[PDB]
């Protein structure tokens, strides 16, 4: 019943899609960023009933399956499979028609103009909405943390982001990425427990090792002391079943494995970790405004989601950066989907609509009206 | 003649009326079914739809302590059918909506109703764009209570479904 | 179509063939696959009309011949003598013409493309079918008993087969062949009663001790229980009435015989049971599917329907299966015939006769036809 | 000479173990990766001298022994029969006492540095030998074949190790293990054998099919090309020769077999075969030694001795990869002991007391030195 | 026990005569090695200089199309060596002549020849100083032209090698 109807935010997250409706407290669709594309059943499984799958289904479904994430590193650089993904996402995940509803889509920081106007464009010409916009993530988590100016780290699943914000706008220039993210701590997870002699090589055992470290990983706050603790622990050890029920067991390797995004050195990467490319995004804004960056880093994305990491990042920080600014980390215990909730709560409101793109100004104007609408 | 039935395309208008939301407004809390069942035609040539008991909305309130219990305490007792469920279902970190599809089969039922279902179970299911989730239930013992179904859904990431917390 | 012919379904099984009108849900035609070649030169005057005589008339001799299975191994090992079991089914047995009926033949798993060409050639060329089909066993046994997904154990006369299935599609990295089977349950059942003191050496006696098998064989429980208590007390032997002979009484070989399936130790074979051979078959089998293969362990072939397997089956498998994992195995009521009941049931279909293989489709596409027109 | 000390030297790898003296370019004890340990009871039990039944002990003394591989997939967990099959070597097959003798191991690929210090305390703390000394049997295979920088492959009959070096060092990101090579090549091969209906199942009989897969099988140059040249060939069935003096056809079998290194897919593995493992290899390497890696792939190892396998691995790669990079697989006429005797050559030169870690050393510094003497 | 080889500095006395320039109008013309090899001792514990063919920049007039075009139709086919080549290459942006280190190891080559020159390969390599490239070469295909050679420097600058435009 049009525009007082309850309006779609989909979060469109680098390895995680979260969406939901405006009001929804929590998410009401959660799946993994990626498409594929079965290979070679007939020899090993038979054919598929969906020649594609997206998601949690791309991984379960057996076959030589070869699959993408269209957002590749971090910007959205294939649309065959994205379009596929929103497709997934209304008609599949959250189950009603995108000509119904209002939608807010986000965006991950650096998104090219090309790539908003091709965001604008598939939603009124692929999904026929009534209005929509394209938000940046960080703003969002930004605005939900209660500033209109600071930094925000994003560690997504496929980037990293470093992003410095003055009154809800974003610098680009001084943005640093990191292209170490979630889904490479997994492979380096998975080369440590074939150190203690695991198999683990498949997509079926890499997406439990992708469970596992969602599920048990930790950042330490001094790795010695840790590994000092390891050596002579009586809890760091844990079991977990394999769901045919086979057991396995990980330990120290729970700390090894995210311990590459503060340091790279650690798996030989001749790379800055997470605190000083925050700190050299920080350290390349203006004199004036650099004091409350220091006293305002938000904590995005999926990858911060590990117990100790924003202790860690207060002693990462206060290690590298000096104490005559007073350091604040502001990071939310469901910060994975701060942005989204953010998203939500801003999307509830039919108060201004100035922002908001309708179908008669791209039918005047084309997807170039996304440009109008920041301000 | 040496091949299953046939899906009836009426299965399709239910399937693509049940599997979607509507506007909240009225239409959702007026038409909206959440199990849906079908039946082989004693014609044996197609699956139909069939006097099957269904549930729509306030009849879990004013009535029925779940609307899955519903189905699952009403399935005929020794003959097969294909389902439709529509799962409500809360995770540890988001609410969820999935499609199921459901092969009921009592291990007692007649050898040649197995046979037109089991050949039958690729030819229905290209129909049903965006099913999640398939069941193939074989015996009552395979559905049991209401968390025997989440982890037939959806295994340990469920913690509620339909309102019966797990 | 339905006014038209009462098509013939053939199990050609593990040694043991099946025969009968499709719809009519218990076989007619039921002889032994065995050959009987002659071991000397026969005399000309007062020759016979064939060189040698098969089944029913292959037992129904004395000295004059050796006898041998043409699928001895589970698969066709001679073909003329395959080619005769075919001769001798319809006009020895089943007692129709081939060229009048639709005829539904069942394959062995693990068979080379060649079989089935050959099988198909065979209908047309040697006997002139009109329209033929192929399907596999375990497929069959499956789909009587309601299940698209589960692993088939089909335990017959001259092999054992465990046949793991996924969407009807059998897993062919993790099927799994034991030589051991129903033969060698009556051969060694000849042999503890030997140890007995009883006469059982002839071809007839042979049959007698068949029937010895059937009419009074049980799987024991627990062996060393069973064998504790069946050596402290007759209340649990049986006599076989012979009708010019006498009561030939069995105690402990009761139980001993189908004792080679779960240890063929018995048999002299260092190779796994039955319930190991199931476990490295399901183990064998991709992560996912291991949950679904231990609720749907289904029990086919002639070789099943001892009293006490099934009961068996579940102690001795949770003894290898994790705790966490939900068993439940399926024994039909009878279960000797599933194989051929699931052919007769499904070449009696009032539905698709575009799944015969036709006469007019082997002119175009020849023996190669059977691979385009399979499930 | 009775003086200028010659060390023993060993190579563990993922199949047969090999060990000599150092300059001999033989072998004196070549044997299998194999220790049984019982299932429960052992046989001919009595007083108990070395009751782990090693090697030649093992397949002779079948069935009742739960056969474990020491060294299989290159990482060593199962440490105590990696204790006795040393043990084995030196006391049963060499008859030496590593007391006297400077003894020079190989770390197989893989291996986590720990493992380096665990062989440095069992041959001081279990063996007592005067001095040790490691490196990676990989490098040596690569030094011997006359490159220092290239990309060396051991496919032996545990799984098959796939190692990128730069300058002896092994390139940590991008080396790979494929779990597939000459056992379950030699299980394959036994199916493709049932599909003509033969069956051999004890393991007496095992040592034929390993007979069978080591003397008369090649890799096919294509498969349906060499299947269609096969169809035409006077000599590509072999009437082979049994050890009791029976006769049996290998055939057809011959090349479709070691086609299983290139198609996993009939093993039921989503991973890829050893052309995309070498090319997944270099796609994670540096692009200013990729010229070097591709210009020096080197075929050693065991079951990697085949005819057609540098040949096919040409064709894979030139049509995977893009058609302007160069590409050389090498393969020497023999291959196999390429990792030991590069170890035997590199001893080979008398008196050297930098990177051997001696008794005297250990006594002040534990086994932890061997990190600053083994590279 | 694991001893090596050792360069002993007559292989360097030639090097530094080779490296570096002198006198233009004569001793750059016949007083520099364009190509030079080294080898293992009989003894096996040192690399040396042996007969195997120095020649100089000059020799083109003398006898040869080049002086390493000549030496690559001298080189063992059946033995591993180092060899040394001052290499001339020449366009409008650089006239580039750099000092190139060659480890030559053919397949035909045997492995007890091979392990001894690949261990002791990176000793020498440390000892010369002012070489700017380096080739691992195994077999006369994989250097039978000065087109090949110049591959291994690579860049786009060499447009010429050795006289000889590519």
């Amino acid at each position: 019943d049009e525009d007082e109807t309850t309006a779609l935010v989909c979060d469109n997250g680098s390895g995680l899609v979260k969406a939901g409706f405006a009001g929804d407290d929590a998410p009401r669709a959660v799946f993994p960023s990626i498409v594929g594309r079965p290979r070679h059943q007939g020899v090993m499984v038979g054919m598929g009933q969906k020649d594609s799958y997206v998601g949690d289904e791309a991984q379960s479904k057996r076959g030589i399956l070869t699959l993408k994430y269209p957002i590749e590193h971090g910007i959205i650089t294939n649309w065959d499979d994205m379009e596929k993904i929103w497709h997934h996402t209304f008609y599949n995940e959250l189950r009603v028609a995108p000509e119904e509803h209002p939608t807010l889509l986000t965006e991950a920081p650096l998104n090219p103009k090309a790539n908003r106007e091709k965001m604008t464009q598939i939603m009124f010409e692929t999904f026929n909405v009534p209005a929509m916009y394209v938000a940046i993530q960080a703003v969002l988590s930004l605005y939900a943390s209660g500033r209109t100016t600071g930094i925000v780290l994003d560690s997504g699943d496929g980037v990293t982001h470093n992003v410095p914000i003055y009154e809800g706008y974003a610098l680009p220039h001084a943005i640093m990425r990191l292209d170490l993210a979630g889904r490479d701590l997994t492979d380096y997870l998975m080369k440590i427990l074939t150190e203690r002699g695991y198999s683990f090589v498949t997509t079926a055992e890499r997406e439990i090792v992708r469970d596992i470290k969602e599920k048990l990983c930790y950042v330490a706050l001094d790795f010695e002391n840790e590994m000092a603790t390891a050596a002579s622990s009586s809890s760091l050890e844990k079991s977990y079943e394999l769901p045919d029920g086979q057991v396995i067991t990980i330990g120290n390797e729970r700390f090894r494995c995210p311990e590459t995004l503060f340091q790279p050195s650690f798996i030989g990467m001749e790379s800055a970790g997470i605190h000083e490319t925050t700190y050299n995004s920080i350290m390349k804004c203006d004199i004036d405004i650099r004091k409350d960056l220091y006293a305002n880093n938000v904590m995005s994305g999926g990858t911060t989601m590990y117990p100790g990491i924003a202790d860690r990042m207060q002693k990462e920080i206060t290690a590298l950066a000096p104490s005559t600014m007073k350091i604040k980390i502001i990071a939310p215990p469901e910060r994975k989907y701060s942005v989204w909730i953010g998203g939500s709560i801003l999307a509830s409101l039919s108060t201004f609509q100035q922002m908001w793109i309708t179908k008669q100004e791209y039918d005047e104007a084309g997807p170039s009206i996304v440009h109008r609408k920041c301000f | 003649m040496a091949s299953g039935v046939t899906v009836n395309d009426e299965v399709i208008k239910v399937f693509n009326d049940m599997k979607v939301r509507k506007s909240s407004t009225q239409e959702e809390i007026k038409k909206r079914k959440k199990a849906v069942l079908f039946c082989l035609s004693d014609d044996k040539r197609q699956i139909i739809v069939e006097e099957a008991k269904q549930i729509l909305v306030g009849d879990i309130g004013d009535t029925v302590e779940d609307p899955y219990t519903s189905f699952v305490k009403l399935l005929p007792l020794n003959d097969c059918r294909y389902a439709l469920y529509d799962a409500t279902y809360e995770t540890k970190e988001s609410k969820k909506e999935d499609l199921v599809f459901i092969f009921w089969a009592p291990e007692s039922a007649p050898l040649k109703s197995k046979m037109i279902y089991a050949s039958s179970k690729d030819a229905i299911k290209k129909k049903f764009t965006g099913i999640k989730h398939e069941w193939q239930v074989n015996g009552l013992d395979d559905i049991k209570d209401r968390s025997t179904l989440g982890e037939k859904l959806g295994g340990n990431v469920v913690v509620s479904l339909e309102g019966k917390p797990l």
